[PDB]
């Protein structure tokens, strides 16, 4: 969910795709990710084109984590549950907001909730598309490269916009 | 659709760069891959360039992915 400009918007919803409308100048994306009974991430990112390449540059700050919580204690399974991202316009910032819940699987069979609140605003001056309410349906598959000795993650994701007929 | 949508009709290369600080544990991640919005499809590989990531990879997917 860092480069939501790669979502598939169905043709009948294309007037609701803020993310691509902000390109190439791009958008700022900010989140607060609150891990239930643990700490939080605050993130600020700028997503924009640099020539023909889509670039996502992020600063992440995490505070108030428990030293042997699920996060700093590495108690989460290496997998990822499908979910929806619920988008609404923020006319006042000429942008969008989103809210959604991520449920990480704990190795003991339980779940670690990560509440997400998100705000996006354009970097450029050109007109953008302010959407009606809708959601992004996301699926992500996490894997490893068997020849990579560095700490890493291989990700395959599919995302489709939905919720308007 | 918008003018910007025209930039996404084919495969677009992606670069991701993250600097992080979680409870004082500092780290950086670099990612590379490509997106094909026609199919809603993203393929990315991330490397922690500072050593061991001090948080689980899944907790960064919404930020990095
Ligand atoms: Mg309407």
């Amino acid at each position: 969910a860092g480069v939501q400009c790669f979502s598939r918007y169905p043709d009948h919803m294309k007037q609701h795709d803020f993310f691509k409308s902000a390109m190439p100048e791009g958008y700022v994306q900010e989140r607060t990710i609150s891990f239930k009974d643990d700490g939080n991430y605050k993130t600020r990112a700028e997503v924009k084109f640099e020539g023909d390449t889509l670039v996502n540059r992020i600063e992440l700050k995490g505070i108030d984590f428990k030293e042997d919580g699920n996060i700093l204690g590495h108690k989460l399974e290496y997998n990822y549950n499908s979910h929806n991202v619920y988008i609404t316009a923020d006319k006042q910032k000429n942008g969008i907001k989103a809210n959604f819940k991520i449920r990480h699987n704990i190795e003991d069979g339980s779940v670690q909730l990560a509440d997400h609140y998100q705000q996006n605003t354009p970097i450029g001056d050109g007109p953008v598309l302010l959407p009606d309410n809708h959601y992004l349906s996301t699926q992500s598959a996490l894997s490893k490269d068997p020849n990579e000795k560095r700490d890493h993650m291989v990700l395959l994701e599919f995302v489709t916009a939905a919720g308007i007929t | 659709a918008s003018k910007g949508e025209e930039l996404f009709t084919g495969v677009v290369p992606i670069l991701v760069e993250l600097d992080g600080d979680v409870n004082g544990h500092k780290f950086s991640v670099s990612g590379e891959g490509e997106g094909d919005a026609t199919y809603g499809k993203l393929t990315l590989k991330f490397i922690c360039t500072t050593g061991k990531l001090p948080v689980p990879w899944p907790t960064l997917v919404t930020t990095l992915g």
